[PDB]
RNA sequence: GGAUUUUUGGAGCAGGGAGCCACGCAUCGACCUGGUAUUGCAGUACCUCCAGGAACGGUGC
């Protein structure tokens, strides 16, 4: 096998994919814009387009129609980028043949399926125009990633966690809204004004589950951003900074839950048996807490959006709440791309129950009619 | 029972069954009785040691079933 | 009187303990006379029920999915988390 | 007071898994609502024990050695 | 039914409640409960007073339980005696 | 079709010596001649024996009523 | 005998010395005072034989039905 | 007579229950039903060979109960009246 | 549809024999089932059942005398139809051992058809030789071998061979 | 005729003659092995006979796959991470394919459970020492080309190539 | 409304010792080397026999 051909086909496929996700970014600029905006608040350096472009949903001169679909295409582009990364990887890693090419001369076959099957394999399933999804990701379904209450990233469902929380505090004095008020705590509040004692079991377990949820939700709602990049960023921030909490009065706080006069005693405390014990037992929890913190910060807009939703639904009536639910439901299960003679009938013999077996086990109400079935189209 | 109706709904689907002894039987549910007696076909069985085997036809008594895994095709009885 | 003690926890995420000592966590959607249970998005745990075990919270976890458990083999249930909204 | 749906398995050779890690093989000759079975030409897994009664109580699983 | 509680094997329990006498209950848990029968039923559920629970672990052990309810399935044997005396 | 209860009724009439497999106990089985039985499969056995499969030892019992709880399986023996 | 059933057999054995084996391998010898519909059993002057050896002399005893393996007249 | 009826009266009592599997349960009864299925709150449950876990709520299948240890204060003679 | 194999090394355990048999014969078409016992009577033998008949004929001709676990296997068409085939599916001379017909020309010849017919121990009558070289009269000692030859070239891209029904 | 979940979903599924769950992928003219995820790891073995596959590669993690029938294809190369996606691969039938160099069979050394191997009707077969080379480089094989790997061959393959 | 498929139980109990490595007893099964018998058209508890090997597997105490 001549490597030249393989590497060629690779560069060609990469080109094909770039072209596909570029065509996408073209039809609906939001796809990139959306993504980029979020990226902006994670990696501050990122340069973002002119606001006007974002609003008018245009890339150069033409303003494109505003578009579940955005998210869909974002996950599709996600798998595309996965393919691309794979190919890039493998890639990083004459007369003799022309003679054997003479093999099997006599085949009556038309061969127009190398670039067409690929170009096609990655383009905007149906006969003509029913499903935006490419053949590449024809079995991609968002509803298996997002619940109905999340509305493809619009809201995050925290009712469940309100339940678990009630189970944690061993009472009922806590309302959904007071619970959200609790969540708001999450750079210093969640640490110095904790809902519960941060050494409580139930509490730490809860916090773990919740943290995990928030993180998965985050990356779920923003497929286009490099997950590994974000993860590593946060981890390094955790290791390198998080005596990051400093007070002019009490000094330096340690996530041992104690302060320290000066940096000196703080350092000579990070080798002590106490801190060794704690950092060796409560490491995973501390880290998870931190993640909950930063991921909730990155999702401030979604948190607010949901809290709002809560208050709304709460201030609804019965009919209102019902119709709203109807709406959320429809949004959830909708295609991502839209396209008298009484004795007369007895006398005449009609309205009498009868059945034809060969036709759909069909029912006929009259004998004259069924006798007319014998000559019919169906 | 409500769960029983949902079980009968899985007839004709591929299901997984663990017995009271922990043998794990996966295949097509042909018939499910009221008492949880289960007729299945074209089975893969995974014993407690990990080894697999293949069976054409089986029938397991309801009492000696620990649990069943049904498709997720059913999940969509929300009234109760 | 009320019959509610099971119906209350319906739709909630529930931690169920089996007679061999397994832990089944799923969404409690249905029960009956025998306490045969219907558990959506159900996973099985063996080693632990985590209360924030600093080493790890999860070992021998298995994704099962939609589970019907027979009541014969059920021991007990506690509330694990609130209902998922979906 | 239902019957087990076993008419399909009547007069077929079967493999019976019983409690205690016990296994026997034989031809189904009949049954009742408790799933008690009559098994003919039965063999303990191998030694021939003839026609026997298996109490449904102690029946874990059966497998047909034939096509039904 | 009362007749069957009165004269049948459960008369052991019927007699213990009436006379407020002690009985030793051999139990499935490999433990033995020694005390007085305040109430009982078909299943041999019981409400017991002044219960001395005894078992072994070899080391013998015991413990006092003033008031308790026993689910009757755990019953192996129930013994009446010159124990109360 | 032969019904299981009837098989027993046959065992009874025949006075065939019977060997019973017990529930969750493999090392011991019981033997005897069924004289009568009831709706719960409780059996009255004559000249009955405990059979130790491990020790090859037999314990002589005489008149036995075995609760049906223990019955796993019923077989006939020539002896 | 012409069909001798469980129930009559046990009733004939009331007033008699019996030994009951339990599923758990304990054995109890005594005079059968009575039995009931569920086959719960009442012994007097009971003795306990464990490993076939006299262990304890117990007196009057109720045995729950589910424990019983078999009963023998003796 | 039917002693489950007696147990059904013990809502809002705190008890210790020993299970068939050896587990020990201490909590406040919210409800006992006809199958002796028992429901509790503010529960400290100690599986055999663990340190306790605390649960806000726990629901026990009735058959899995060995026995209830009742409050010493409990006025049995009152509760046994129907 | 079923081929009968004999002269097999009977030291191979039954489940291994059947699995290698399945593997080896999968190259010609889907094998529906394999019947092989170790009784005195049946040891060293096996019945291999294929969904397609052309697959059975191809297998027979191509694996005749193939070294399997040390011995050269001998293959033949089975005497009767397999129970599984009869169930999946639902004249007195048939199966017949004389196949006469034509539609097999193209420089074809008598030593050609005589060697193709020769492949079979049933090689008895072979009539392919006039200017024709396209009329084939084949008398095969027995229908297992006539059926073997016929099943071997049962679609000589389409020739016409008609048993002397 | 790309391999597809849609293709895989309408494919004959059955319990084969050796009592294993098998998927029938035969005779579709598949050129590249891909999208196996959709089988959901539910098959003991897959029948890929009579297709146009060039390389035995592209498999997802499939823990239950124990038998691979790959007869009459165009296999000329074997992928390098096969054990990482097929840990219990026990039987591999490659009859009538295109493996030409002994070194191209090297990736099979990493399949720890591989016990039944068939490479007949491949040019590689006629290479000097082909059998001994396979035995030394893939010692986990017990039956090669339907013949028992014997001790004497193992020793002989230990001399040559030691 | 305690008698075989659920809620009045068939449960209960038994493992460390020796210097990371190795392990008592009983039963059953393939199983592995040699050698040897059979050439038989079937739908199957298993399937020749003879000698040697088991730092093999399962179950119970």
């Amino acid at each position: 096998e001549t490597i030249l051909e393989q590497q060629r086909r690779y560069h060609e496929e990469k080109e094909r994919l770039m072209d596909v996700m570029a065509k996408e970014m073209l039809t609906k600029k939001s796809t990139l814009r959306d993504q980029i905006n979020s990226d902006h608040r994670t990696r501050a350096m990122q340069d973002r387009y002119m606001e006007v472009s974002g609003n008018l949903r245009d890339l150069y001169d033409d303003k494109d129609g505003l578009r579940a679909e955005f998210y869909n295409r974002l996950k599709q582009i996600k798998e595309f980028h996965r393919k691309h990364p794979n190919e890039i990887c493998v890639p990083m890693s004459l007369k003799a043949r022309e003679n054997p090419s003479e093999e099997a001369q006599n085949l009556v076959e038309f061969t127009d399926e190398e670039g067409y099957g690929r170009y096609l394999d990655l383009h905007d399933y149906i006969n003509l125009k029913a499903s935006e999804k490419l053949d590449y990701i024809t079995y991609l379904s968002i509803f298996d990633q997002l619940f109905d209450i999340p509305k493809e990233r619009k809201n995050a469902e925290y009712k469940r966690y309100l339940e678990m929380l009630l189970e944690y505090l061993q009472d009922y004095t806590d309302r959904v809204k007071p619970l959200q008020d609790q969540n708001e705590l999450f750079f210093e509040k969640k640490w110095e004004n904790g809902t519960f004692p941060g050494w409580p079991k139930e509490t730490s377990s809860a916090l773990t589950h919740a943290g995990a949820h928030l993180d998965l939700s985050a990356f779920s709602s923003w497929e286009e951003l490099a997950s590994l990049g974000l993860d590593r960023l946060k981890s390094a921030l955790l290791a390198l900074g998080l005596g990051t909490l400093e007070e002019r009065a009490q000094r330096l706080f340690s996530t041992k839950s104690l302060e320290s006069l000066d940096t000196s005693l703080f350092a000579k405390n990070p080798k002590s048996k106490g801190t060794k014990r704690d950092t060796e037992r409560n490491k995973d929890i501390a880290f998870l807490e931190a993640q909950i913190y930063e991921y909730v910060e990155i999702l401030g807009e979604q948190r607010h959006l949901t809290h709002e939703n809560v208050q709304r639904k709460q201030a609804r009536t019965g009919e209102e709440r019902e119709e709203e639910e109807e709406e959320q439901i429809s949004e959830s299960e909708s295609e991502d791309e839209e396209n008298i003679p009484y004795w007369l009938y007895k006398l005449h013999g009609l309205n009498i129950n009868y059945n034809c077996e060969i036709c759909g086990n069909y029912t006929y109400r009259g004998p004259k009619a069924f006798q007319r079935h014998f000559a019919e189209w169906r | 029972g409500v769960p029983i109706k949902v079980l009968h709904e899985a007839e004709g689907h591929i299901v997984t069954c663990e017995t009271n002894t922990g043998e794990v039987y996966r295949g097509k549910l042909i018939e499910a009785e009221d008492n949880m007696n289960c007729q299945m076909s074209n089975i893969t069985v995974t014993y407690r040691d990990g080894r697999v085997a293949q069976l054409e036809q089986v029938y397991i008594r309801g009492s000696k079933i620990r649990f069943l895994i049904l498709p997720d095709m059913l999940k969509n009885m929300l009234k109760s | 009187g009320k019959s509610s003690k099971m119906l209350q926890h319906i739709d909630y995420r529930m931690r169920c303990i089996l007679q061999d000592g397994r832990i089944f966590i799923g969404t409690f959607k249905a029960f009956d006379k025998h306490m045969n249970l219907i558990l959506c998005d159900c996973d099985e745990f063996r080693k632990i029920k985590p209360k924030n075990s600093k080493q790890a919270e999860r070992e021998e976890k298995r994704v099962l999915g939609l589970v019907l458990l027979r009541g014969e083999n059920l021991v007990s249930m506690t509330v694990e988390g609130p209902p998922p909204k979906d | 007071a239902h019957p087990p749906e076993l008419k399909k398995f009547m007069d077929k050779k079967l493999s019976l898994k019983l409690n205690g890690g016990r296994h026997v093989q034989g031809i189904l000759r009949g049954f009742d609502p408790f799933m008690n079975l009559v098994i003919d030409e039965c063999v303990e897994m191998q030694n021939n024990i003839g026609m026997v009664v298996i109490r449904g109580n102690s029946i874990i699983m059966l497998e047909a050695l034939e096509r039904v | 039914e009362e007749e069957e509680f009165n004269t049948g094997p459960l008369s052991v329990l019927t007699q213990s409640v009436k006379n407020n006498t002690q009985v030793l209950i051999n139990c499935r848990n490999n433990k033995k409960l020694l005390g007085r029968v305040k109430a009982f039923d078909r299943h041999c559920n019981m409400v017991l007073e002044n219960v001395k629970e005894m078992w072994t672990e070899p080391v013998n052990k015991d413990r006092y339980i003033s008031k308790m309810f026993l689910r009757g399935d755990s019953v192996i044997v129930v013994l009446r005696n010159p124990l109360i005396a | 079709m032969v019904q299981p209860i009837n098989l027993i009724f046959r065992y009874l009439q025949n006075r065939s010596r019977i060997q019973v497999w017990l529930y969750e106990q493999v090392n011991m089985r019981i033997e005897g001649c069924i004289i009568g039985f009831d709706e719960y499969m409780n059996l009255v056995l004559d000249d009955a024996e405990e059979i130790h499969s491990k020790t090859k030892s037999r314990k002589q019992l005489g008149r036995i009523m075995l609760k049906g709880d223990n019955i796993t399986l019923l077989q006939s023996v020539s002896n | 005998s012409l069909p001798l059933n469980p129930k009559p057999f046990l009733n004939g054995l009331t007033g008699k010395p019996v030994m009951v084996k339990l599923k758990w391998g304990m054995e109890y010898k005594g005079y059968l005072v009575s039995v009931d519909g569920y086959m719960n059993m009442q012994l007097a002057n009971t003795e306990e034989y464990i490993d076939g050896a006299l262990s304890g002399h117990l007196g009057e005893v109720l045995i729950r039905c589910n424990n019983v393996l078999y009963i023998r007249g003796v | 007579m039917k002693l489950v009826r007696f147990l059904m009266k013990l809502s809002h009592e705190t008890v210790t229950i020993e299970l068939k599997n050896g587990t020990q349960v201490h909590g406040t009864i919210t409800g006992v039903d006809v199958s002796m299925n028992t429901h509790l709150k503010a529960v400290k449950m100690t599986l055999k060979n663990r340190e306790p876990v605390q649960l806000e709520t726990l629901s026990i299948r009735g058959n899995n109960i060995r026995y209830f240890i009742l409050p010493d204060s409990l006025p049995l003679d009152t509760l046994l009246v129907d | 549809h079923t081929i009968y194999i004999n002269n097999m090394n009977d030291k191979i355990k039954k489940e291994e024999l059947k699995r290698s048999l399945y593997a080896l014969f999968s190259q010609f078409g889907h094998v529906v089932d394999i019947v092989a016992l170790k009784t005195m009577k049946m040891r060293g033998q096996a019945f291999v059942i294929f969904k397609e008949l052309g697959s059975s004929t191809n297998a027979l001709r191509q694996l005749q005398g193939f070294p399997f676990y040390g011995k050269p296997m001998r293959i033949q068409y089975a005497k009767t139809d397999s129970d599984i085939i009869s169930k999946m599916r639902g004249p007195d001379y048939p199966p017949n051992y004389i196949l006469f017909l034509n539609n097999l020309p193209e420089e074809t010849n008598e030593m050609m058809l005589s060697m193709l017919f020769n492949q079979f121990p049933g090689f008895k009558e072979v009539r392919l030789v006039p200017g024709r070289h396209d009329i084939a009269f084949v008398e095969f000692e027995n229908d297992g071998q006539a059926g073997a030859a016929r099943d071997a070239l049962q679609g000589f891209k389409a020739m016409k061979i008609t048993y002397a029904k | 005729v790309k391999l597809t979940a849609e293709l895989i979903e309408q494919a004959a599924q059955y319990t084969n003659a050796v009592r294993d769950r098998e998927l029938d992928l035969r005779g579709y003219k598949i050129p590249v092995i891909e999208n196996l995820g959709a089988t959901l790891d539910q098959f003991d073995a897959i029948d890929f006979s009579d297709n146009e596959i060039r390389k035995l590669d592209g498999f997802p993690l499939l823990r239950r796959l124990k038998t691979l029938l790959v007869n009459n294809n165009r296999i000329c190369r074997i992928g390098e991470g096969l054990d990482q996606a097929l840990p219990c691969l026990t039987e591999l039938i490659l009859t009538n394919n295109s493996l030409v160099e002994l070194g191209d069979l090297d990736p099979l050394a990493s399949l720890k459970s591989l016990t039944y191997l068939s490479i007949l009707r491949n040019p590689v077969t006629n290479k000097k020492h082909y059998r001994l080379y396979v035995i030394y480089k893939v010692p986990q094989v017990r039956v090669l080309d339907f013949q028992k790997v014997k001790l004497k061959e193992r020793q002989e393959a230990e001399k040559m190539f030691k």
